């Protein structure tokens, strides 16, 4: 069972915040709420689908950070001609994915920016 | 010296293409312009004014960004192994043009800020040989 101001699903506790922040810090507060907190993570199609109704039911219309976080910073960039990366000149430096309130896609923002988010805790 | 429609610049030739193509289109295309052709690739600033230049001159009116030869190799829509909670990867659901592994210049930014956008988008381009 849960805390009156989480919504339960499956031995999980979930709760959607409203105060904008950036990927780092709604990660570290979402830890702050509750023992083994940390952003929400989908691990099937239900789950992801209770979030997202929850965060509309909650604020409606907005975009919530989930847990995932620098995902392409580990891939491998390079030149095609394949000459060493040494001159950067990225707009933004890491992008973070998060989810829109009317649906369960996964959609990318740079970590840097704000967004609202929904935190979550085990058993 | 470069062939006549190419700019000369520090050893090197290029030529902007108001052509719309994705990004693979893009490369291959450039390997076919010149011997030794590929995307553009920015290693200074002064080859990264040098192509900025070239583009405010001649790449306008197509309201979109420019290919660099600058991404990432495979056609991962990620490369994350687990959430913040530790938990380990398997569920994902991206929207296709929502993971952006290729970059583009853009007017917005003065062609000087290299921009993560889906390769699947039909831009135009620099070669470079
Ligand atoms: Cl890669
Ligand atoms: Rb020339
Ligand atoms: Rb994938």
């Amino acid at each position: 069972d849960c805390p009156s101001d989480w919504s339960s699903y499956e031995g999980h506790c979930y709760k959607p915040f409203s105060e904008p922040k950036n990927w780092a810090d709604a990660e570290n507060f979402c830890t702050q709420q509750h023992a083994g907190g940390h952003l929400v993570s989908f691990q099937s199609s239900e789950e992801a689908d209770f979030v997202v109704k929850l965060a509309f039911q909650t604020f409606g219309h907005s975009i919530f950070w989930m847990g995932l976080s620098n995902v392409w910073n580990q891939c491998n960039w390079q030149w095609s001609n394949a000459a060493m990366l040494r001159y950067k000149a990225w707009a933004e430096e890491s992008y973070c994915v998060y989810f829109k309130s009317t649906n369960n896609k996964w959609r990318s923002r740079a970590c840097r920016m704000m967004a609202q988010f929904v935190c979550e805790f085990q058993a | 010296d470069c062939p006549s429609g190419w700019s000369s610049y520090e050893g090197h030739c290029y030529k902007p293409f108001k052509l719309y193509k994705t990004w693979d289109d893009a490369e291959r295309f450039c390997t076919e312009q010149a011997k030794g052709g590929h995307l553009v690739s920015i290693e200074s600033a002064g080859e990264a004014d040098f192509v900025a230049q070239l583009v405010t001159e001649n790449i306008q009116n197509t309201k979109s960004y420019v290919w660099i030869g600058l991404r990432v190799q495979g056609k991962e829509k990620q490369c994350s192994s687990e959430w913040s909670d530790g938990s380990s990867v398997s569920y994902e659901n991206w929207i296709e043009a929502e993971s952006k592994t290729c970059l583009g210049l853009e007017k917005e930014t003065g062609f000087r800020k290299w921009v993560n956008i889906y390769c699947g988008q039909q831009n135009p381009f620099v070669c470079e040989a």
